[PDB]
């Protein structure tokens, strides 16, 4: 069932219905260190 | 003591060495890979 | 090759960018979330670089200015990157 | 005292060891220099 204020969207409910969760990696652990450069990072760019 | 100091620093050192023992079998599945590549290139045509 | 702009889409390889220490150099050292950064474009290789000319040229006292990419190598311009908490 | 010395020794040939430790990571760069090199010539096509 559609939302109605957005045209492009769908619920997401808890009924028994089945449905598949397929886990789809994008941060491996030990790569969410603060001190590093990721790949999700904000930055601002600052000349010299 | 300074023996055993210098065992623990030894053991860091060797666990470096272990480090590039895994280095080691890296190459080994880095060998073995072409090697097998090979080997099915000779004893097999398969398409991509 | 000059005047780097804003494509609406980015899958493409003109919007692929590289970058290199100022300090001592790596080939992996996980690049360490404050350090400075010289930007090289990839699809030609250029480097960028601060033009002094304005993109608005009617109005007194013109707050926009150009950048642009210049193929030889200097380190007057070196962005820095600073980071934003979350 | 004959096994501090011998330990003494046995530093100097592992100090030996661990600068065959820093050629092995010679030889990291070098592999994945040529790997970076071919990443870059398969996804990219920079002028020289």
């Amino acid at each position: 069932h559609q939302l109605v204020d957005n045209p492009g969207c769908n619920e997401v409910n808890s009924v028994n219905c089945n449905t598949s969760w397929k886990i789809v990696l994008f941060m491996k652990w030990s790569d969410n260190k603060d001190d590093i450069l990721k790949g999700g990072d904000v930055v601002r760019l600052f000349h010299a | 003591e300074l023996r055993n100091l210098q065992e623990k620093l030894e053991s860091t050192m060797k666990l470096v060495t272990n480090l590039s023992g895994q280095l080691s079998e890296l190459k080994d599945q880095m060998t073995e890979q072409r090697k097998q590549k090979q080997r099915i290139g000779l004893l097999g045509h398969p398409p991509h | 090759v000059y005047s780097l702009v804003s494509v609406p889409e980015g899958n493409d390889i003109s919007s692929i960018f590289e970058l290199d220490p100022t300090t001592l150099r790596g080939g992996d050292s996980l690049v360490p979330r404050n350090s400075y950064v010289r930007l090289r474009h990839l699809c030609t290789n250029t480097w960028v670089h601060s033009t002094n000319i304005p993109i608005d040229k009617e109005e007194e006292k013109p707050v926009m200015l150009k950048i642009g990419t210049s193929p030889l190598k200097e380190d007057k311009e070196a962005f820095a990157i600073v980071p934003v908490s979350p």
